[PDB]
């Protein structure tokens, strides 16, 4: 019915600034009153300020003065602009309307003076090991890259039925996380299996091979 | 700004069970107090608006009362569906300020790992690199203890866990586990073992392999 | 219903007004009198086509829909007939945010004219709050 859906960068160098938007569709603009919300690391949100009908802005102290919401009426939509960025203001912007009756995905934004790496997609292949029931469980490791987030997708969104993908641990400047995939035993060389990861802002699509092989 | 201290921080809870999350907000605050919900890999959502004003299309489960300082909001009969967090906003005075979140769990029943691992894989040899995953999918409840053994005995620091939030199927669980070492102090030895102890037995899941190679 | 100063007063202070984003309490029952004499039913239409509705008089341009205005732009969600009912939660749950827009009171003439930067507390003695 109506749709807000943010969109910028992944990541900017500290003291640069980052711009951000948040394409409002659907409905109309026109004076619904809108903001920007930002989720931490620490799970806690922290509200940034808002854009009331009129041009009337209000911004969270907290949040300095690096900030600057604004709006384009003709193109329906409303951005964001943070200043003097920094490490900090690593966390997740969303974009709502005066309440938080609709919101947004959310989008990951990094503040680090380290750079982008592609990721580096290795097949976990099952060992001749058994298990407690005949159940095939493959994986694949993503390591080496930057920044987050990926998309490490099972033979392109086919292999839905059961996989498990933890969160990713940082190596001093440099993530690597994992993904998991159950499926019937053997029902495993026969069926051919693949790792579909996605580093989105290293703009790198790495097809990745696990057909349950052996040295 | 304004302070509102939620308690309790977490709250795992068995399907049909009442519940009741409180908002303590260093302010006169009146009426202006709002929940949301937050579950798992999503945005935010109303639930209630001023204190109890329920917002349309969700749950007669959720009920909420209060004004002044003292606020809460209660979930009768909790479900399944139920697990998530849940944060309390003022809109009384500027900045907006938020709660500290409370992650309510649902108690499922007694369930056990399933051990996996998985050595270096061939590629990542060559680079001199290493990697010995264990895999412990689908236990609750959350605690439980992984050990690695190079060869005989126990290690240390290398190790690098993983774990998930609850899984939005059986509030069953699954966490992770890389062991990473170079390629020269990878084959010094031979046998690697992921062991893991949980509630669920008296006898840790063994789930190992030898470097029996290519 | 026709309000009495007091019985407002205080179901205003319920409905979390008393202070609401820097406006004491007054401002909101005083606004109220001289805007639609405590009167839930008043309603005057605005020459351009507009219609005012309830306690605080929120207007049919931007804030609730008559269906008898076009430009019509629902900022409040409310269709219009909420406003003029027994229940205020409508009314006040839509001054909450009209006053939320740098203009805060100002939005209300009569506040602005006849209210505003008079000894407000006037309004809140003698009630039972």
């Amino acid at each position: 019915d109506v749709q807000l859906q943010e969109s910028g960068p992944s990541l900017v160098k500290p003291s640069q600034t980052l711009s951000l938007t948040c394409s409002v569709t659907g409905d109309s603009i026109t004076s619904d009153y809108w903001s920007w919300i930002r989720k931490f690391p620490g799970n806690r949100l922290e509200y940034m300020g808002y854009v009331s009908y009129s041009g009337s802005t209000y911004y969270n102290p907290s949040l300095k003065s690096r900030i600057s919401i604004t709006r384009d009426t003709s193109k329906n939509q409303y951005y964001l602009d943070l200043n003097s960025v920094t490490t900090e203001d690593t966390a997740t912007y969303y974009c709502a309307n005066w309440d938080g009756d609709y919101w947004g995905q959310g989008t990951l934004v990094t503040v680090s003076a380290a750079k982008t790496t592609p990721p580096s997609v290795y097949p976990l292949a099952p060992g001749s090991a058994a298990q407690t029931n005949s159940m095939v469980t493959l994986g694949c490791l993503v390591k080496g890259y930057f920044p987050e987030p990926v998309t490490v997708t099972w033979n392109s969104g086919s292999l839905s039925s059961g996989v498990h993908t933890f969160p990713a641990v940082l190596q001093s400047d440099l993530y690597t996380l994992s993904s998991s995939v159950t499926v019937p035993s053997s029902p495993r060389p026969s069926e051919t299996v693949t790792c579909n990861v996605a580093h989105p802002a290293s703009s790198t699509k790495v097809d990745k091979k696990i057909v349950p092989r052996d040295c | 700004d304004i302070v509102l201290t939620q308690s309790p921080a977490t709250l795992s809870v068995t399907p049909g069970n009442s519940v009741s999350l409180s908002c303590r907000a260093s302010q006169s605050i009146g009426n202006n107090l709002h929940w949301y919900q937050q579950k798992s890999h999503e945005s935010p959502r109303l639930l209630i608006k001023y204190a109890s004003q329920s917002i349309s299309g969700i749950p007669s489960r959720f009920s909420g009362s209060g004004s002044g300082t003292d606020f809460t909001l209660s979930i009768n009969s909790v479900e399944t569906e139920d697990f998530g967090m849940y944060f309390c906003q003022q809109s009384n005075s500027w900045p907006y300020t938020f709660g500290g979140g409370t992650k309510l769990e649902i108690k499922r029943a007694d369930a056990a790992p399933t051990v996996s691992i998985f050595p270096p894989s061939s590629e990542q040899l060559t680079s001199g690199g290493a990697s010995v995953v264990c895999f412990l999918n689908n236990f609750y409840p959350k605690d439980i203890n992984v050990k690695w053994k190079i060869d005989g005995s126990e290690r240390q620091n290398g190790v690098l866990n993983s774990w998930t939030d609850q899984d939005s199927k059986d509030s069953t669980y699954s966490m992770s586990s890389t062991l990473t070492l170079t390629k020269d102090e990878y084959e010094r030895h031979n046998s690697y073992t992921c062991e893991a102890t949980h509630k669920t037995s008296t006898s840790p899941i063994v789930k190992s392999f030898n470097r029996n190679e290519c | 219903k026709v309000f009495g100063r007091c019985e407002l007063a205080a179901a205003m202070k319920r409905h979390g007004l008393d202070n609401y984003r820097g406006y004491s309490l007054g401002n909101w029952v005083c606004a109220a009198k001289f805007e639609s004499n405590f009167n839930t039913q008043a309603t005057n239409r605005n020459t351009d086509g507009s219609t005012d509705y309830g306690i605080l008089q929120i207007n049919s341009r931007w804030w609730c829909n008559d269906g008898r205005t076009p430009g019509s732009r629902n900022l409040c969600n409310i269709p219009c007939s909420a406003l003029l009912s027994s229940d205020i939660t409508a009314s006040v749950n839509c001054a909450k945010k009209i006053v939320s827009d740098g203009n805060g009171m100002n939005a209300w003439v009569a506040w602005r004219n006849r209210c505003k930067g008079t000894d407000v507390q006037a309004w809140i003695r003698g009630c039972r709050l």
